[PDB]
């Protein structure tokens, strides 16, 4: 019997919003720990990986580990049904996942009861390695910067050096050049540049509403690592396979 | 102009 | 000659949006005593009731008894012609109707002449019956209700009792069951459950802005009543032909 | 080397919203008198002439005369990257064009290089006129009346008076009428009444952000004048061929 | 869906 | 419509 009470319902229709745009189906770990979700996208360029701490939650009960194959989008619609201040509890037997919702406003209980199914998909392990550098910076400015080279071209060219960080792109229409100096803070070791695909890196973005800052992890010829802390709870990585150069 | 390796090359 | 004029233009804006996508032509139905519409869909499955009682307006002067044919999509885009603060005048004669819009915060005087039609409609006459139940809500509370349901499934199971009120969806992605307690009050003489379209359901809650409040008579074996009470002026009542089970 | 400093970014991204509706491409045509743009549509028959004298800038040097072929739209897309309170900076010499936002909120500097191309387009003079008429109006109010005359017709038939001006349109549903009496004023020499495409008025209509007040010249026989004043800075004027009649 | 519905007018 | 237009052009 798995039983996982969050008051702050809110965190996971985000989590879900954040996730559906990558992937539609994941599977959900669930153990004593926590629950955890590592799962790689349809175009086999990028991962993702939630974890939320069962300390995290106002109650949390696993008496079995449960892998739960879930279809993300119906999660999603599901989810939809939330009030943004009601109390979510997720609740499973070792068939279905149930979600309740408590709504705190109201003398309303809301109860789901989601159809799981069998998820036979690659599972890859990410040994927790150290970058050349790590940008930490408030996670509305990276999902604006993203979304203005996005305009400009297809990939960005992030630069890593002591002075600050640099976003750039290049199209058609001509070339775009977003220079951030040292809140924005850099725990570089080595100067890195990289070229990822910002396709991805604005599905990574809809995890904003999720922390007020974002962290990237970058290492020459290594994928990347935007990080979004979920509340002490856990956090929510995204990694990004680097373009061929 | 550049392609990707697949996220599996890394892990 | 046909004269009404309402303060509160922002009435027959919103009685416009609330019919206009559920019926495209209806007959409005002038009187001595106010304004009355009934009008069935398309689909021959839900019927509209509109009451407007001419104590609910400023003036009303109405010499001959006037039966107008009105492409109710015509009288809405004429209606959105109309600020939000101004004051509506309705005119007739017994071949067109004149809308007249006093803008209140202006100098400014609108003047639509909007061309009417022929209708040769089915009329069919509602007995004003006893209900087995009557639930009232927010109405607000009924609009999320229905359209989260709607997520799940197309159909929605009204189960009421003397505890609460429950409302119930089945789909593909799994199944669905919001529950209320007794501002929800319940006047139940016999439990009542009940099978609807979910697709109407939310052509009815366009009706929304109206009131704070919604009121649903089920009966076994009757159409459903989804009514709105304007402000004290008068009440839009929406029925709904029950699921054949 | 021309050089000129905005520190109202907004009024650049505003002019160029105005624009990208009506031209794709537009000549823009640098002084040391300040920026000039003169452009007629694709349908020949509305003309853009935008003005910003450089005492309107806090920088501003211009070596050489420069005529930058710009295309609408990929300027329009370099300046939604630029943030609503950022300082705009444009700089170019005697092959691109390059746009430096500073934002002031933030250690963020983007910088942006547009390619430009060449413009073999007609030039068209226009003298500057005394018009029949010339009203005053909150631009809003006109914007609205625009866009709610095009849910009845195609074409407006402004007629001024010395006591108000009028705005009419037909259609199939019926036709309507916007009667407003003189905050509105009315330079008024002769009663004009002329009849114009509610599409492009709906395109100038864009510029709304720009100013508070719009002014309509009109003289029988000739184009319309609808010009907003931008802020000391300059304006930008449209000027719409007459419907024949 | 499984359930159709009569008409309003077998009510009215 | 009813009415068509002349060439900006013709008026400048």
């Amino acid at each position: 019997m798995f039983e996982a009470r969050l008051v702050q319902g809110s965190i996971l229709k985000k989590v879900l919003e954040a996730l559906k745009d990558l992937i539609n189906e994941a599977c959900w770990d669930i153990s004593s720990s926590g629950v955890n979700l590592q799962s790689m996208d349809s175009s086999h360029v990028s991962l993702v990986q939630l974890t939320l701490r069962s300390e995290g939650f106002d109650t949390y009960r696993c008496d079995r580990n449960l892998a739960m194959g879930v279809n993300l989008t119906s999660m999603s619609k599901i989810l939809k049904c939330a009030g943004n201040e009601d109390i979510i509890t997720l609740r499973a037997e070792d068939d279905t996942l149930a979600l309740v919702f408590e709504a705190p406003n109201q003398e309303k209980v809301s109860d789901y009861e989601m159809k799981l199914m069998d998820l036979d998909v690659e599972q890859l392990g990410i040994p927790e390695q150290e970058y050349s550098c790590v940008v930490k910076m408030p996670s509305g400015e990276f999902a604006r910067i993203c979304r203005d080279l996005s305009h400009i071209g297809d990939a960005v060219v992030i630069s890593c050096a002591k002075d600050g960080v640099k976003f750039s792109a290049s199209g058609e229409l001509g070339n775009g050049n977003i220079k951030l100096s040292q809140a924005v803070t850099i725990e570089m070791n080595e100067p890195v540049q990289l070229t990822f695909a910002l396709r991805y890196l604005n599905f990574f973005t809809k995890a904003t509403p999720l922390s007020s800052t974002v962290t990237l992890s970058m290492s020459a010829d290594v994928p990347l690592v935007v990080e979004y802390k979920i509340a002490d709870m856990g956090h929510l990585k995204y990694y990004l396979a680097p373009k061929i150069e | 102009k550049s392609g990707m390796k697949s996220i599996d090359t890394f892990f």
